[PDB]
């Protein structure tokens, strides 16, 4: 053995999983002219097991060929940066690529949490319409080590080089299934994808549905890269969690049974005058809310390590506290303000921003079972149209927060405003031309929204129809034609200046220039 | 194009041209960790006062990783002195090569321009306006004060040859040199517009004191940035003449 | 129209105040100006307004 | 107490409207009324029964559901 196979050991047992996977590698081939031998793979194996802390799993490059509606559209996401803008246009293929990391991601997330190899392909409608050589190929990026993998589909009446291998994955399934059973609690790579099918987030009918497991790893796997932010399974977690802690809620159904009789309904309904039975019934009805607030208040007094993920939901919504449910007819109620109010009557927007952060939440706690800060996990979330119900003071600022409460989560996503879009850095926001991939001009990261729109989405920052926009043209088009008096850029001074006002950093300008011209027009008269 | 004085040839230049007869600029770029490459881009931006050839922007005084060499016709050329010149960055060097044209606009867009028309004679010289060969005072590009869009004035360039060249395409040269060199990007145009916001905002109190100021702080010196802007704005106003010929006294 | 929190926004603020008050040309003048110059490209609108003004007035000293 | 009250407009013409709700612990100090929709509707059915191709107005909302 070479001096270079000891010192990749001696490296490797220093908490080295690269030069365990090497040293792996290089046994089950013939790699610097080291003799095959398994025995020494598989104690490679083992010890690269136990040395998992973390590795901020990626998904690197990309490969597509004939997929959608592009062609050929090699693609490098960030690795030093944890953070991806999709820019493009409407119609451009925002969606085509993060549809394809899905596809591939789906193989990813069912080799961790299952058993067996279920994935899904490249359907009959999603080909490109001409050829059928369809292939995605988005090679991961463990901490120093690559999986390729590719999907590939072929039609039948054809037979393309689009040979589908799944032939990395698996190795990453097998070492992740291996380092699993030596010690039940381990950082396992976070997947999720969400669509703008979240819009139809948090509603009653998830939260009248709340009327047991125990929330294994492998769960929060289920139902992630589907494309909604399922609050229903929130508020289960937040059930069952919470029941950690009968007599009422036996009373609760007698009480139930008794008052809705249909006798006493006949009884009610014979004597309308029966003030002396009113009595009685406001009482009861005063043993309803004692009862209920009761009930209510065995529950608002403690809570658990949810704490932590309570804190989460806190920092994106400003004036948000204390967020409970209610042991009366079921409901969720938050505190906005100093008003308590129920969460199925929030704004469109918060639920979404609510209902997103509490589902990611939800996933990192439970993937990782026991650490200090178990918020900050690894993984890869996508998001799209993150702009979809969000104000432009909220579009500035959701991605410099979300990348500080979660850190080490890959979040590539499509935008389809400025504001959003000037809070990263330029060499990580990507341009989807008609055909191409291009890459945003240098000054992104603090410019001027309007240089944003003008340099980066190709729009005017002044509408090129409006009756208004015109005259302030054919305006500026007077004034430096040697005419700044002649009678019509005196009809549209009159005019501009009633309506912007006569304090605006387009016109100020420009009569400021009329009066130099002015001015320019005195000692000529000798002349 | 403010025109350089290309002064005399220096010494290590030579010493590295008689070891290899037949090198490559990256050749004479890493060999000796680079000393005599930074030697003579020293040498090369202090003979231009440190302002960019075709872009005129104020190179850095301090940072020599803001300033790029290179060559009249494209890339023995990579040896000869009449070919080295130094340009801006172009709004590259955050990425490679995979950039949006129509933005770039110093010497990445001429490399782009040429790799997309696929233009096999590399010798530019005769097809756009070469700065060494340039006059001490043209006249060429005018602008119009709307878009602050560099444009070619045809009674000049009609009286004049450029390049060895007949005298009647010279407005052609011209309107090439513009097409390839990409001289009314956005962020020239803009910096050329508030040029003439600093011009005109003195000009407010009709103080002509501080207008005689501004002449003299723009018209002797050192050459600044934009110097063809500010050439332009000068001899087109008029006051501006009657003040430099003493028409106007204060 | 900036990011209200963003740290070469911050530098651009820095950078403003100090050319519109003492230390026009010190110690942190020329430094923010390469780091400036360096992103948003040397070649923009606030930039070169800036750079005019202190041209201008260090001049007039 | 809640109350909703729009006027439409008609030509030049305006048509009263009020929606109003109470809880059921005190007696209602908001009663609905109706009486300008109603004469809305009436001049209409009228004008299609005299003629069966009177123009009519729209009435829609599209809420953000139409994503999908
Ligand atoms: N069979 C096909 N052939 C060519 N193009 C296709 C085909 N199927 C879908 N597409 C393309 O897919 C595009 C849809 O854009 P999409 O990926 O949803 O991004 P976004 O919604 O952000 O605009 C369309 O522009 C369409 O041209």
């Amino acid at each position: 053995l070479p001096s270079r196979i000891t010192k990749l050991i001696k490296k490797s047992e220093s908490g080295d999983f690269a030069s365990s996977y090497q040293l792996y590698k290089v046994f089950g081939s013939k790699e610097y002219g080291v003799e095959p031998d398994e025995k020494m793979s598989d104690y490679f194996k083992e010890l690269s097991a136990k040395q998992l802390e973390g590795g901020q799993l990626r998904v690197a490059d990309i490969h597509l060929e004939n997929y959608k509606g592009f062609e050929s559209l090699i693609m490098d996401f960030s690795m030093k940066k944890n953070s991806t803008i999709l820019v493009g246009n409407n119609g451009c293929g925002k969606s085509t690529i993060l549809d394809a990391i899905q596809k591939g991601l789906t193989h990813l997330s069912s080799r961790l949490s299952t058993r067996s190899h279920n994935g899904d392909g490249i359907e009959k409608h999603e080909l490109r319409k001409g050829q059928n050589y369809a292939s995605i190929a988005i090679n991961y990026d463990y901490m120093g080590i690559r999986f390729p993998m590719i999907i590939a589909t072929t039609e039948p009446g054809y037979e393309d080089r689009a040979k589908s291998n799944y032939s990395g994955i698996n190795e990453l399934g097998s070492i992740f299934k291996t380092a699993h059973s030596i010690n039940p609690n381990v950082s396992f790579p976070l997947i999720a994808m969400y669509t703008v099918e979240r819009a139809n987030d948090v509603s009653t009918r998830d939260i009248e549905n709340s009327e047991a497991q125990i929330w294994d790893k492998f769960k929060a796997y289920n139902k992630s890269l589907t494309g909604k932010a399922d609050f229903k399974l929130f508020f289960r977690w937040f059930k069952e969690l919470i029941e950690i802690e009968t007599a009422l809620r036996a009373e609760i159904r007698a009480k139930e049974k008794d008052l809705d009789n249909p006798l006493l309904k006949a009884l009610l309904a014979e004597n309308k005058n029966s003030e002396t039975t009113k009595k009685l019934l406001e009482d009861h009805q005063n043993s309803l809310k004692v009862l209920k607030e009761k009930l209510n208040s065995y529950y608002s007094v403690n809570s658990k390590t949810l704490h932590t993920v309570e804190d989460a939901m806190y920092s994106f919504l400003p004036g948000f506290s204390n967020l409970k449910l209610q042991r009366a007819p079921l409901d969720l109620i938050v505190d906005k303000n100093n008003v308590s109010l129920s969460v199925l009557q929030l704004s469109q927007g918060e639920k979404t921003i609510l209902a997103l952060i509490a589902d990611i939440a939800r996933r990192l706690t439970l993937l990782n079972p026991n650490s200090v800060n178990p918020l900050d996990g690894t993984g890869i979330v996508l998001i799209d149209e993150i702009d979809l119900h969000l104000h432009p003071s909220w579009q500035q600022n959701i991605i410099p927060r979300l990348e500080k409460t979660f850190k080490n989560i890959q979040f590539i996503v499509t935008t389809h405003s400025p504001q959003v879009c000037h809070t990263i850095d330029s060499q990580n926001i990507w341009l989807l031309k008609n055909g191409q991939k291009f890459k945003a001009p240098k000054g992104v990261r603090g410019a001027i929204s309007s240089w944003v729109l003008e340099n980066l989405f190709e729009v005017a920052q002044r509408p090129p129809e409006d009756k208004y926009t015109k005259l302030l043209q054919e305006y500026k088009n007077l004034v430096f034609s040697e005419k700044y008096a002649s009678e019509d850029a005196r009809k549209l001074g009159a005019t501009l200046s009633q309506h912007f006002g006569p304090d605006d950093e387009t016109l100020v300008e420009l009569k400021l220039e009329i009066e130099k011209r002015i001015w320019e027009d005195d000692f000529e008269k000798d002349q | 194009l403010k025109r350089i004085n290309k002064t005399a040839e220096d010494q290590f230049l030579i010493n590295f041209k008689a070891q290899n007869p037949n090198g490559t600029w990256d050749e004479f770029r890493n060999h000796e960790q680079g000393i005599l490459y930074k030697r003579l881009k020293q040498h090369i931006c202090n003979d231009q006062m440190y302002l960019c050839a075709y872009c005129e922007i104020d190179l850095d005084r301090e940072n020599e990783h803001e300033i790029k060499v290179e060559h009249f016709k494209s890339k023995n050329w990579h040896l000869e002195w009449s070919n080295l010149l130094a340009v801006c960055l172009g709004g590259t060097n955050t990425g490679d090569d995979f950039e949006l044209p129509a933005n770039l606009s110093c010497d990445s867009y001429k490399s782009h321009y040429e790799d997309k028309n696929k233009i096999n004679d590399k010798d530019w010289t005769g097809k756009i306006l070469l700065p060494l060969t340039l006059p001490d005072a043209h006249n060429f590009f005018t602008f119009e004060k709307v878009t602050g869009k560099l444009l070619p004035n045809e009674s000049y360039c009609n009286t004049i040859s450029i390049d060895g060249k007949p005298a009647a395409e010279t407005l052609s040269i011209v309107t090439k040199t513009i097409e390839v060199l990409n001289l009314n990007c956005s962020r020239l145009n803009n910096a050329r517009r508030k040029l003439l916001f600093h011009f005109n905002n003195c000009a407010r109190e009709r103080n002509l004191r501080k207008l005689h100021n501004l002449l003299l702080q723009w018209n002797q010196g050192e050459p600044k940035f934009f110097q063809t802007t500010r050439d332009i704005i000068i001899r087109d106003d008029r006051i501006c003449q009657g003040l430099l010929n003493g028409t106007i006294r204060y």
